[PDB]
């Protein structure tokens, strides 16, 4: 329900396919998804001489 | 006395792996300087060897990312005391690299 | 950084104090094995081997003593 | 979420505090088992086995002390 | 720390009673690890390590005794 | 099927799987030596093998004892 | 001020202040002998200094150990 | 001296039981230190130091035994 607690979410890493499993309510899943895509970005390359 | 020397070595290993699966390739090999006779010097030799350790990742842009450990070189050999072999097998260094690239 | 305890530090002090002994003691042997009858080679190798011996001994006994000082304190928590 | 009390939180602080020791110990053991006579493997195993021993001891001594503090309070509800 | 109990005080009496031994053993080790075969350095280090052992040990036994002296008193409040 | 084995047995067995053949080599080296107990090529070999065997056994037993004491010291706190 | 020094330090230093300068004398005798190893009077001189130095270091360290063992046995009875 | 208990009495009976060993051992220590190679001085020291060791060990166990008897009786006042 819309008033479910933040502490109920569970996250399990699954490297076999480089993916994540998330358990919660629909709105919680949605927020988690937004945070994930706010976090991962393609790192720049640097060369040092 | 005047002397000139030039040398060139190229080596290329190939390894097959699967996405997200770690893999390693390891090789060692020896070569013998054919300086020859019965009134000969002892047959000198040099040994070369390589490690690769890798983990590949597919990125949706059609890019491959790899975590890489590379070790390469040839074995330190004070025992190859000979002067007569100025035709030594070429002294490469010894090198370690670890990094990530995309 | 890599995880290392206090015993690891006490141990690594010696390894970083003897800059290169671990290699020299090997190369000396490699040379000696080529011509065991050379007295200069024998003389060098003797000193190197002896230094490596003492290095390993001191390194081990010190680690033991710090293990005991720790265990004695841990015992008194209760 | 698997329910966790307080005691298993205190206990877990040690587990995450020694990040990798648990595996470093077995790695060092498999090398040592591959060649018992190498002194460089021996002297590396000693430090890890000792660190492990001390870690486990401190862990359980602390858990016991807390359980005693809680039982002494619950005894006063009556 | 800002707050300091009675057991804290009794512990700290040793730490201030040995002026800088905690440093003398560290730098004696730094010197010895650099030249493990010097008898003058080994003979110094043996003494400083032993003194450090007896200090750390008696500090802990004394704190244990004072804890039990008065854990036995607060048992009679009820 | 196979007999039950504990953690201490897994530890003890690691060493034995590590030294693949030492247990046999130490026997055959002895029978070669004892057949002609005055050949320096046989003697130098046997010295090595016997030393290796000694260090192997002696390291195995000490490791098992240390793991025993760690466990007995944890179990002592259940009460 | 002067660096702090325990009881064991003092029992040790009673030797370093008892043998007045042996630690210098040995290095002098070695620097002279290395100059000309074949002098009988130099070999005869060095043998004595080396032996005295050996004995001095033995008696020193054994005495420090004995006191450290007499102390630990009292400290254990505080509990 | 101003105030002493029963345990203090038990202890003092050794400190006066041995008349002068407390000095003899320090005396012999520096006689030897002056000339650490004299066999007569070595033999003289070895026995005085052994007697000092046994004196301190015998003294301490007795005081502990009496402490445990008295604590056992006091436990039953309640």
């Amino acid at each position: 329900k819309q008033n479910a607690a933040a502490g109920n979410i569970k996250i399990v890493a699954y490297p076999d396919t480089n993916s994540l499993l998330v358990k919660g309510t629909a709105e919680q899943v949605h927020f988690i998804e937004m945070l994930v895509k706010a976090l991962d970005v393609a790192k720049r390359h640097v060369e040092l001489s | 006395l005047e002397e000139k020397k030039q040398a060139t070595v190229v080596s290329r290993p190939v390894l097959l792996t699967q996405e997200n699966v770690p893999a390693i390739f390891d090789n060692n090999r020896t070569f013998y300087t054919k300086l020859i006779g019965e009134r000969n010097v002892a047959l000198e030799h040099v040994t070369y060897g390589t490690m690769i350790r890798v983990l590949p990742r597919f990125s949706a842009d059609g890019q491959i990312e790899m975590s890489l450990d590379i070790e390469d070189g040839n074995d330190k050999t004070p025992q190859s005391d000979t002067t007569t072999s100025v035709d030594a097998l070429p002294e490469v260094g010894r090198t370690l690299i670890s990094t990530i690239a995309r | 950084t890599p995880w290392s305890g206090y015993l690891d530090d006490v141990s690594a002090k010696f390894d970083t104090g003897v800059d290169n002994l671990q290699t020299q003691v090997t190369e000396a042997l490699d040379k000696l094995a080529a011509k065991p009858s050379d007295p200069a080679l024998l003389a060098a190798y003797q000193s190197k081997l002896s230094e490596y011996n003492l290095y390993r001994n001191a390194q081990s006994n010190t680690v033991k003593v710090f293990k005991d000082i720790d265990a004695a304190i841990i015992q008194n928590f209760r």
